[PDB]
């Protein structure tokens, strides 16, 4: 043994994985990934809301330390320093023999072991961008409960295995939207509820990243679209449940197209007088189905960009290659109420229901 | 003067079901102490 590190004199900032974990009031990590997922989601947007602040407010100040005086030549972030005690034997020939073991020793906080993985409970990481870890180790590498910030604002808390993500966690982006379910490696996998900034909710199946498998989609116009996604896209029989209508159809690469099917009922005229005295009593509502078809341009779609003398894909604002043909009479299809009683919990807040008996009730 | 049903004689496209929103991109990867050195 020719070596002995026998202190520490670390710098630890106001805002990473050790002091989320403190606020929490939680006794370990595992209590802290256990709580409900709300108040998880809601610790994390309150880091993500420190985070952009400090930014904010150390961008003003380099402007205002350029405009005048001299430059800050100080930290600027919050720091509190605390010092580890540890000692340890180091066998080798100079400094630079040992520099795994020196640079581990600079940065993992756990059970240091010469010439031995990591294998700490409660150890802690800082990271060269910035980024911190709190939680286990095993076999050099993250595995078990953890929280994780990134620095940038966004933020992780949940399990962790072969150094990565895995089994169930929680996430928070540094735009504003958030995800709670299963992970497989460093993106989504199995089942899950992602929520997006601008209030559109999906609750259903992923696969390495983009939905996949049986999907249930909650847009912003309050209405409900279900159907097998496959690779970010909807692809086959999909069905689209609006108040008063529900249309149902094939769609390609994420846009309807082939035989279709539109069924919706006059709920305007649901109490003005009936033009026919027997309609007054019967049970069979004014709801109107068309056996319609979508069309789409004769090469849009049928590549799955195969990267062109390929016409584009309609877009959101105006639909330039879209058709419609009906050139049938419709068939008086049976009553249809909103709410589809498939994906009947109700993520959105405010969405009307509807029926024959009772029409828009908000 | 204008009498009739206030029906415009254009082809009619019924609007196709609104568009599904994008999720984050990958710019947040866990950055990984880097591992042993194996004998």
């Amino acid at each position: 043994t020719t070596q002995v590190a026998l202190m520490k004199l670390y710098k630890e900032y106001a805002d990473s994985a050790f002091n989320v974990f403190r606020g929490a009031g939680v006794d370990n990590v595992a209590a802290f990934i256990g709580q409900e997922p709300d108040t998880i989601i809601n610790q994390l947007k309150a880091y993500l809301e420190a985070t952009k602040k400090q930014k904010a407010a150390e961008a003003a100040a380099a402007a205002a330390a350029e405009e005048s005086g001299e430059e800050i030549t100080a930290d600027p972030k919050p720091h509190v320093w605390r010092f580890r005690a540890l000692g340890l034997n180091f066998g080798g020939d100079s400094l630079e023999a040992i520099e795994h073991d020196l640079k581990n020793l600079f940065a993992f906080d756990g059970d240091l072991a010469p010439g031995a993985a990591r294998d700490s409970d409660t150890s802690r990481s800082s990271f060269p961008n910035g980024d911190t870890y709190f939680g286990s180790y095993a076999d050099d590498v993250k595995h078990g409960p953890g929280l994780y910030a990134f620095a940038t604002g966004a933020g992780y808390a949940g399990e962790y295995a072969g150094g990565k993500r895995h089994g169930r966690g929680v996430m928070v982006f540094p735009d504003g939207g958030t995800y709670v379910g299963e992970f497989v490696a460093d993106k989504f996998e199995g089942q899950g509820q992602y929520r997006y900034p601008d209030g559109s909710v999906y609750t259903g199946s992923w696969a390495a990243g983009q939905k996949h498998g049986p999907g249930v989609y909650w847009d912003t116009a309050r209405g409900c679209l279900r159907g097998e996604w496959k690779k970010g896209l909807l692809v086959g029989k999909g069905t689209y449940e609006q108040p008063a209508l529900r249309f149902e159809g094939e769609f390609v690469r994420g846009m309807p197209a082939g035989t279709a099917t539109y069924t919706l009922t006059g709920h305007r005229t649901l109490d003005m007088p009936c033009f026919a005295a027997q309609h007054i009593q019967a049970e069979e509502g004014p709801t109107l189905a068309l056996p319609c078809a979508y069309g789409i341009p004769p090469g849009s779609g049928d590549e799955p960009q195969l990267d062109t003398d390929k016409p584009p894909l309609p877009a959101h604002p105006k639909y330039e290659g879209l058709t419609f043909t009906a050139e049938q009479l419709p068939g008086a299809a049976p009553d249809t109420v909103f709410p589809p009683e498939e994906g009947k919990p109700v993520p959105i807040t405010a969405v009307p229901a509807f029926s024959v008996s009772t029409g828009l009730v908000a | 003067v204008y009498v009739g049903w206030g029906v415009k004689n254009a082809p009619f496209v019924p609007l196709p079901p609104p568009p599904v929103a994008q999720e984050f991109a990958w710019g947040e990867v866990e950055t990984q102490e880097l591992e042993l050195k194996p004998a």
